């Protein structure tokens, strides 16, 4: 078991790679094809919100 | 004086690059596989049960070198992608 | 998005997990711990309200896969120890199995989303855009203190 | 920039590595551990 | 004689629900449909129609791969038989689970004719 | 604004137009019906509306982008040595029409390196380059010079109305970001005022290399932190 945690630790650390760019890549087709944009009626709401809370300060928002 | 500037842009060489544009991604790849080929051997220094100063010593050695390629690999990486430095 | 939904939804969005869900659900009751009733508890109510509404198949979406893994992963520790060739012979051919399900998963788990939920809402690639340009015009030729009145759906766009 | 073919291609490769380490480290898992 | 019945309770509510029984409930819609020539038809062309045969047949073959899996489980936890034959009935069981699952998916092909992705 | 890197060696031209007709409106407003039977016969030939704009950018030029405020727009064509332009809707007498456009270039067209040493730059930046025959009511010329270049002479073939020195972070500016130089002219024509503004200054490679270093700085000290951190 001296050598297999150390084998574990670098497989559980390349397979948790593998996730995030498989979770992150397989998202980006609306936004290869189109120009990066908000989509769905609601989100611009929270963009609308977000967009015065990173001018205005918390107090104001 | 505008006619002496222009008079000493026109004679002056022109600007030769230092790395080329087009293999920079060459080095961006080849210098992320040596920053995490390194960077574990820290990890796995600091994990092991040794002396405080020799795990100190073998940790900062080691981790001054990976800290300088990947320094070195975020401009080539980001100036591949198309941000320039 | 307020409906009750058919059978085929189910199977669009979760490739092959759907029915070793049940053997999931029934391999937890199998040996009750204090964990496995809430996750029991959790399948089972997101289970009918999923059925009953669309809306919240999201949420069901984590049960899907707890559920599955602890049904899926037990098999493969069973067909995976090798602790005899004949023997080898029937891990393999049910080791294989499962893999080659995983991997239609992922083809199928990619194709769908290239082809249906990756659609923008604003541009109609019948490339036609005549939203962005009536809001610009909009923008652009009108006073800032203009009210326009529209129906409740455009609102937010406005 | 990337095109659509080829994140595609990207995709399918990542999840394919994916679920091929998550089988080799199971397979691992189920005979180095005591059983 | 208690935990039976509480699985029982919970597998009738959680397989009936993700075959979309609200569905058929909420819209009535006969239990069997008769054809122009008076032949009964078990799926419904599309994805936004069932009939509830459909619920019958969806659930069953769901139960039938559910079942194959948890036999896959158990058949090492038996000694009536030889090692060898245990093997062997592994892998039909495997085999069996392989063919019902393509035959699933050749069914579920008529309510969405454009599927790529089969066996 | 004119973005210098050495590191790369392209300059890259980003370019914001608030453009406005002047020429006579139109009575009875807008009608697409009579526009769009218009065009279908042979009556566009010297209409008094803006349809598409031929930007003139330098010679060899990559990576075209035309931008507006409300997104990406698609009608954009770049040819060789010419980038068309359609906006969104057709600018009539009176309409406004904001949006940006930008390109890149290599960098040795535009710099030279001194003879007496080899870490004396001048730059020969072009003041504008746009529509065939327009007018400018106000002109705002930014160069960025790299992190730590220091200006030793400016030289401007138009007089301009102010000019001033600054500092911008942009991407990977740890410390004091990139040499911002602005000036402002006030009246420009489109052709006619073709000039080239000149900076002359400097960039020792004891900064050149200070690039690579001021993110190792970081990156080590995350690592010494982590460490501390995972040991105490
Ligand atoms: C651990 C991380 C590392 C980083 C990364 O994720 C995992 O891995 C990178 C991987 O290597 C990828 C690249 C691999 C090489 C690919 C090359 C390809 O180049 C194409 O571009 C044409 C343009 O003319 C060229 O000709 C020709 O050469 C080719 O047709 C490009 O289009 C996509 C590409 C660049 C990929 C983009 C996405 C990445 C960079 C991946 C992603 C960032
Ligand atoms: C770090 C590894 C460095 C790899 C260097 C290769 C980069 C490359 O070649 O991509 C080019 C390509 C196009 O460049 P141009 O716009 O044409 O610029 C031309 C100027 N020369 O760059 C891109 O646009 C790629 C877009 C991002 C990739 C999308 C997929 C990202 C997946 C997320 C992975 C994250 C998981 C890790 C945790
Ligand atoms: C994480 C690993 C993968 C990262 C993928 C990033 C590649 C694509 C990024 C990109 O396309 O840049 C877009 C955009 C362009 O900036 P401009 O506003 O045009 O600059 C004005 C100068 N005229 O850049 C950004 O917004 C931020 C991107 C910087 C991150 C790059 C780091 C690369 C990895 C280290
Ligand atoms: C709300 C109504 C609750 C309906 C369920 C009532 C439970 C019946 C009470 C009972 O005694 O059942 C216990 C019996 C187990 O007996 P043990 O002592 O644990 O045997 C040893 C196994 N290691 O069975 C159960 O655990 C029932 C499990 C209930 C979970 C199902 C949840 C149903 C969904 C909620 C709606
Ligand atoms: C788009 O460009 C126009 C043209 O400059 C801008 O209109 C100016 O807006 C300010 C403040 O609203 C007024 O004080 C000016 O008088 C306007 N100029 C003209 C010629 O009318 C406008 O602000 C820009 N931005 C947007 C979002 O429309
Ligand atoms: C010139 O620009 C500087 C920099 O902001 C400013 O402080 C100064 O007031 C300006 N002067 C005029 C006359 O515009």
């Amino acid at each position: 078991s001296c050598v297999l945690s150390v084998f574990q630790t670098i497989l559980k650390l390349v397979i948790f790679v593998a996730i995030f760019g498989a979770a992150i890549s397989s998202r980006l087709f609306a936004v290869i094809k189109f120009e990066s944009i908000i989509h769905e009626f609601d989100p611009w709401f929270n963009y609308r919100a977000t967009k015065y809370l990173v001018n205005n300060s918390f107090y104001k928002f | 004086t505008y006619e002496q500037l222009y008079k000493e842009f026109h004679s002056s060489k022109s600007f030769q690059p230092f790395i080329h544009l087009d293999t920079q991604p060459k080095f961006a790849i080849c210098g992320l596989i040596v920053t995490l080929a390194v960077l574990s051997s820290a990890l796995f220094a600091v994990g092991s049960k040794s002396s405080y100063i020799k795990k100190l010593f073998f940790y900062t050695i080691l981790s001054v070198i990976g800290s300088l390629f990947a320094g070195l690999t975020t401009v080539f990486a980001s100036n591949s992608f198309g941000v320039y430095v | 998005e307020h409906q009750p939904v058919s059978w085929p939804a189910f199977f669009f969005d979760t490739h092959f997990l759907i029915w070793l869900f049940p053997a999931g659900v029934f391999l937890l009751f199998l040996d009750l711990k204090d964990e496995h009733v809430f996750v029991i508890a959790y399948s089972v109510l997101c289970s009918y309200f999923a059925g009953v509404m669309v809306r919240l198949m999201l949420t069901l979406t984590p049960v899907i896969c707890v559920s599955a893994a602890v049904a899926l992963s037990k098999i493969f520790d069973i067909y995976l120890d090798f602790k005899k060739p004949a023997a080898l012979l029937a891990k393999l051919i049910v080791s294989g199995s499962f893999i080659f399900y995983l991997y239609l998963f992922v083809f199928h788990s990619t194709w769908v989303t290239r082809t249906a939920y990756s659609s923008p809402s604003v541009v109609l690639p019948s490339l036609i855009d005549d939203f962005r340009e009536a809001y610009y015009w909009l923008r652009m030729n009108s006073d800032e203190d203009s009210k326009v009145a529209a129906w409740w759906d455009y609102g937010y766009q406005i | 920039m990337i095109s659509d073919e080829q994140l595609n291609s990207l995709a399918i490769t990542f999840g394919i590595v994916m679920m091929t380490l998550i089988v080799i480290y199971h397979a691992v898992d189920s005979t180095m551990s005591p059983k | 004689k208690w935990k039976l019945f509480s699985m029982i309770l919970s597998l009738g509510i959680l397989l009936p629900s993700i075959t979309g029984y609200k569905f058929v409930e909420m819209n009535a819609i006969p239990f069997i449909a008769r054809d122009a020539k008076n032949r009964i038809m078990y799926f419904s062309g599309g994805s936004g129609w069932q009939f509830g045969i459909e619920i019958f047949s969806v659930s069953l073959m769901y139960i039938v791969m559910s079942a194959l899996s948890v036999l896959l489980i158990y058949v090492p936890k038996i000694s009536c038989v030889s090692e060898k034959m245990r093997g062997l009935l592994s892998s039909f069981l495997a085999c069996v689970l392989f063919y019902f699952f393509s035959y699933f998916i050749s069914c579920y092909l008529i309510k969405n004719p454009g599927y790529p992705i089969v066996f | 604004d004119i973005w210098l890197s050495h590191w790369a060696s392209t300059i890259q031209f980003e370019e914001y137009y608030e453009l406005t007709n002047k020429a006579a409106k139109l009575s009875k407003g807008f009608s697409r019906l009579e526009l769009m039977k218009q065009i279908q016969t042979q009556n566009m030939r010297q209409t008094h509306f803006v349809t598409v704009l031929d930007m003139l950018l330098p010679e060899g030029a990559t990576d075209h982008y035309f931008t507006d405020l409300v997104g990406l727009v698609s009608t954009s064509h770049a040819e060789r040595d010419h980038f068309f332009i359609r906006p969104r809707f057709p600018i009539f007498g009176g309409w406004n029409y904001n949006f940006t456009v930008g390109w890149t270039n290599k960098l040795s067209d535009f710099l030279h390196v001194s003879s007496g040493s080899d870490e004396k730059f001048v730059a020969s930046i072009p003041i504008l380059n746009g529509p065939p025959d327009t007018v400018y009511d106000n002109v705002e010329l930014s160069v960025f010079l790299p992190e730590g270049a220091e200006i030793f002479d400016i030289d401007s073939p138009v007089p301009f109305t102010n000019v001033s020195i600054e500092t911008q972070k942009s991407y990977f500016d740890l410390n004091k970001g990139h040499v911002k130089l602005t000036f402002s002219y006030r009246n420009l024509i489109s052709q006619v005022a073709n000039g080239q503004v000149l900076i002359k200054y400097d960039y020792p490679k004891s900064s050149f290399f200070k690039k690579p270093l001021s993110i190792a700085c970081y990156i080590f000290t995350a690592l010494m932190g982590v460490f501390v951190l995972k040991t105490l």
